[PDB]
RNA sequence: CACAGGUGAUCAGGUAGAGAAUACCAAGGCGCUUGAGAGAACUCUGCUGAAGGAACUAGGCAAAAUGGUACCGUAACUUC
RNA sequence: AAUUCCUUGUCAGGUAAGUUCUGACCUGCACGAAUGGCAUAAUGAUGGCAGCGCUGUCUCCAGCAGAGACUCAGUGAAAU
RNA sequence: UCGAUGUCGGCUCAUCUCAUCCUAGGGCUGAAGCAGGUCCUAAGGGUAUGGCUGUUCGCCAUUUAAAGAGGUACGCGAGCUGGGUUUAGAACGUCGUGAGACAGUUCGGUCCCUAUCUACCGUGGGCGUUGGAAAUUUGAGAGGAUCUGCUCCUAGUACGAGAGGACCAGAGUGGACGAACCUCUGGUGUUCGGGUUGUCACGCCAGUGGCAUUGCCCGGUAGCUACGUUCGGAUGGGAUAACCGCUGAAAGCAUCUAAGCGGGAAGCCCACCUCAAGAUUAGAUUUCCCUAAAGAGCCGUUGAAGACUACGACGUUGAUAGGCAGGGUGUGGAAGUGCAGCGAUGCAUGUAGCUAACCUGUACUAAUUGCUCGUUUGGCUUGACC
């Protein structure tokens, strides 16, 4: 139940025996340090926490250089929990290692990361609104909202209307991707699909719920 | 070379030797073809129309004309579906893609050959 | 289009609550001790012990 | 979206906008002392930078290419003869911006573009 | 890519020279049909005392697209016309002859018999 | 109103061009009295568009399309 | 039928499907011969219908360019 | 309501009901099977495109699992349209002597408003959260999602006189819908490369530039993007609806119910994804700091982040941006020179020259240890420990 972070790397295929192309999307896999294991008896539950990248110095603050001086690691670009169980919590203790080993070969994971920011969006793209007539008479409303309601009852906007704002650039998962490939001495992570976000992001990796 | 060099690394292991050809030139591919359970090698000649170099996700468009019509399949260059790839006449052409012999049929989609 | 009712001052105050005017960084220039704008010139040319005129 | 985009518009034609730069260019050949717009003096730089990267080896063709454009012959001879024999070792950053203040007229951000090396 | 209202050669010979499609069929806002699919098509234009003639609602398999049809590898194959094979009431071939080339997207069970009377198979 | 409207006559350069059309220039005259950024939605004005090709719609509205000269050739009908 | 209420009359044609269209019937609510009748070549920014071509009209919208919108500085309305 | 509450239809965008159209669970059947018919439960999803007509509707064609019935100012014109109705022109039929008239017809006929408040979609500022800070988090709760076809197999079995033809299990592949993404297939690609028409200029030739929609045309990088790619809608748990019970008395029998014990739906509550402590009940944990600290901010270089913000990165102890260097990609064969040709032109030098936004590096330029904010051990009461 715990996975690891890494860094889109961007996207290419595999290509199979058979003549199949596969799309796949590369992942770095830095060190993730484990910088805190978080008990029921301390925390109230059970979690991973590690760290991945790094920070030079001058950008780390003293509460985090003591936080990392605690576990023993080196300092991070950022700091990501896993919930866990006491299955998973068996031979992670504090300034341990995870590495790419984590995930093998057809296993499905999931897959969550940062989406691509399209700023403000109107409703046509942020919401599949269909475009009033092009001709036709058709005054300044090409890509309007239409109405927003009924009439006087009930005389009002409902909560939840789908409405022109900010598109893109929040946390989303994909599911149900296949490991093509795992190697731990590069830390490359290749996985069937196409991983939310740009190259570059950050991307969580963790073993699929569906199961 | 355009990428991220961790993506060049998955890449590279994937290179197939092909034959060097340009667009204007007459090739046969050969086809890798399972129809139920065996595997035989179908040809495919015609004139390269295009192609766009992209080190591993390169490919090369092929136009001939089956029977009245005519069919283009854009290979991609390193994928073993191609077992082979043969240059039987160079083309002496001006630009990169040949997309206006869609518009030719007969005496006038023919290009010069290259000596 | 239009109010119903006059906003009350009190309300157009509230809105005028973020209306600020911005002041600038300032900066003692090394060489000749005067005061400039953080990360530019001064008046006479002087910008992190160099000249421009 | 925007995404890896170069290029700027400063709010006219790409015509005009090469016009203008072209312009700049060339005057900062001659006086290599300017006072412009910081965004125009940020953009400066990708336009009057590969002039005088090209003009470290001198040819026909390369003072041609030049020609073509900055269209100003005077600016020509000039890169060509002290310029790039002046930035030969230099590579890149030929031009410095120093911001100075805003304009009277409209408040726009003012920069000196200077060339280093005794502009 | 063919849809309802778009015109089809006939790759056959039932007599069908031109073929519209008047429904997309396999699915309740199904938009388009590619290779393998069936479609409802009108007779447009027929040959003099053919088998069929102009006017005739009938089934017809989608042979070649201009769109063209993608294979696993990630190749495209496109043709220079969309055609079409006309079929009966059980969505079996009418023809004993087949013009031009079609796809191995046609192999299977009921479009053998198109696979196999095709010049040539891609 | 220092207002995209209206206001009679006269003069009539060049290269293309049938042309006082049009394009680019001469003489001459101007840059139209807010600018600077940014480069969201959305609006206006344009350009390009896979496959399809009127399925849009009250209606092909709008758009796209055609477009020159020479020659060949040209139907119903006609008051010739 | 620029005239027909009933009425989308009936029959034929055109479409896969045609309250519109064309042909015909005559049961003309409620045509008809200078408030002219029936036709008619040519003509019309006239009405209806049908095609070819052509297309962002549409499936289903995408990208791009300029002017606004947005931020800064100056000036500074409106109806209510 | 007449000191004005805009009409029908369409478009866009919906929201609710259940008297349920499909999908789900059932009882009865004139239920053999496959199909149905009725009624009970069930509102989680889903629930065509066209031809005609201004139509709503309706008919028709072809589909679909299905093409539900309704409410919402017969939802929705300060969101769009303006075909009909319903101004002024004109005509026909008809009525009137007439001016005129007609839920008769016909051709034609200006749809304004920059949004204050509520609402809603987003995105910030302030303050608070028992000293302050940097992070990581629990989850009271909230939202999203919930659809379904066909093929194979069981099995040509059960059933049936035949015709036909299963349940329950299992495997795959779609349609619609949604999300992410750009490797591929394409689109676009007005600071990329060429070709080319007219004209003007750079003294001239050559070579180039301006202008003509980017003049036009042919390609095309990055980015963005769908029609491209990949993924998702769970077969699980709990309690239930109708319905079916087990045992069982009231009521020696019977009886699902009164005591007690079971089964049971796409529905309910979880489970999946996202948000979430202003959950003022403001939660938890790890570190850091307190005679201006820990930090935060301004400023600067900026980003697949962005309206402004915020957010992410970096500021010399530096690759943050530009440049530069080396690649890549695209275009397709620069200029000059030479050769061949009367010349247009062709060939060679040489896959050349040029090359946006891409990759990998590199301090050359620009990121000034400047300033501001933020302190000084965090009240009291009680208990336990000390």
């Amino acid at each position: 139940a715990i996975g690891l972070v890494g860094k889109k790397c961007g996207m290419t295929r595999v290509f199979t025996e058979a003549g199949a192309s596969i799309p796949v999307t590369v992942v770095e896999i830095s060190a993730n340090r484990i910088t805190q294991v978080k008990n029921t008896d301390v925390d109230g539950y059970q979690a991973i926490q590690v760290t991945t990248g790094t920070r030079r110095d001058s950008r780390v603050t003293a509460a985090q250089k003591g936080h990392f001086a605690k576990a023993g690691v080196a300092a991070g670009r950022g700091v990501w929990e896993f919930r866990a169980n006491d299955s998973d919590l068996e031979g992670r203790e504090i300034g341990g290692e995870i590495l790419a080993d984590l995930f093998e070969q057809g296993q499905m994971v999931d897959v969550t990361g940062n989406s691509k920011g399209k700023g403000f969006q109107g409703g046509v793209k942020r919401h599949n609104f269909s475009m009033q007539d092009a001709t036709h008479g058709n005054s300044v409303s090409h890509r309007a909202i239409g109405s927003t309601g009924q009439n006087q009852s009930p005389g009002k906007v409902f909560k939840g209307k789908k409405m022109p704002g900010q598109m893109g650039n929040k946390r989303v998962t994909v599911q149900g991707l296949e490991v093509i490939s795992v190697d731990v001495e590069k830390g490359l992570l290749v996985i069937k699909g196409a991983i939310p976000g740009a190259t570059g992001g950050d991307v969580i990796v963790r073993p699929s719920v569906k199961a | 070379s355009n990428k991220h060099l961790l993506v060049q690394a998955v890449e590279n292991a994937q290179i197939i030797e092909r034959p060097s050809f340009g667009p204007g030139d007459t090739v046969v591919v050969q086809v890798k073809v399972r129809e139920g359970e065996r595997e035989r090698l179908q040809a495919f000649e015609g004139i390269v129309i295009a192609k766009r170099n992209r080190g591993l996700n390169s490919a090369f468009t092929v136009r001939k004309i089956s029977s009245g019509v005519g069919v283009e399949r854009a290979f991609q260059l390193h994928s073993p579906i191609i077992e082979s790839i043969e240059v039987k006449r160079r083309g002496a052409v001006r630009r990169a893609k040949l997309y206006y012999l869609r518009e030719r049929s007969g005496k006038s989609a023919r290009i010069r050959e290259k000596l | 289009a239009v109010q119903k009712s006059r906003k009350s001052r009190s309300r157009r105050d509230m809105r005028r609550s973020h209306h600020h005017m911005t002041v600038a960084e300032l900066s003692v220039d090394a060489t000749t001790g005067e005061k400039h704008r953080r990360h530019h010139m001064t008046k006479d040319g002087f910008y992190r012990g160099r000249q421009l005129f | 979206m925007r995404h890896r985009k170069s290029g700027v518009k400063l709010g006219r034609t790409s015509s005009h906008r090469k016009a203008m730069f072209q312009n700049m260019t060339n005057s900062l050949f001659e006086h290599e002392l300017i006072k412009t717009t910081l965004p125009k003096a940020k953009e400066l730089r990708r336009v009057a930078e590969p002039l005088i990267t090209m003009a470290k080896e001198d040819s026909v063709a390369n003072r041609r290419l030049a020609f073509s454009r900055m269209r100003s012959k005077t600016m020509v001879g000039k890169l060509f003869g002290t310029l790039g024999p002046r930035y030969q070792n230099r590579p890149g950053g030929y031009l410095r911006i120093v911001k100075c203040g805003n304009r009277d007229g409209d408040n726009a951000p003012m920069a000196y573009v200077e060339l280093v090396d005794r502009d | 890519m063919i849809q309802v209202e778009s015109m089809l050669e006939v790759a056959d010979n039932s007599g069908a020279r031109r073929v519209q499609c008047i429904k997309v069929l396999g699915g309740s806002h199904r938009r388009y049909a590619s290779v393998g699919d069936i479609i409802k098509v009108t007779v447009k234009e027929a040959i003099p005392r053919g088998r069929v003639k102009k006017g005739d609602v009938m089934n017809a398999v989608v042979v070649r697209t201009k769109k063209g049809v993608r294979r696993p590898d990630g190749s495209v194959l496109r043709f220079d016309d969309n055609a079409a094979v006309l079929l009966n009431q059980n969505k079996a071939p009418i023809a004993t002859r087949i013009f031009g080339p079609v796809t191995r997207e046609l192999r299977g069970d009921q479009f053998m018999k198109i696979v196999s009377l095709a010049p040539e198979v891609l």
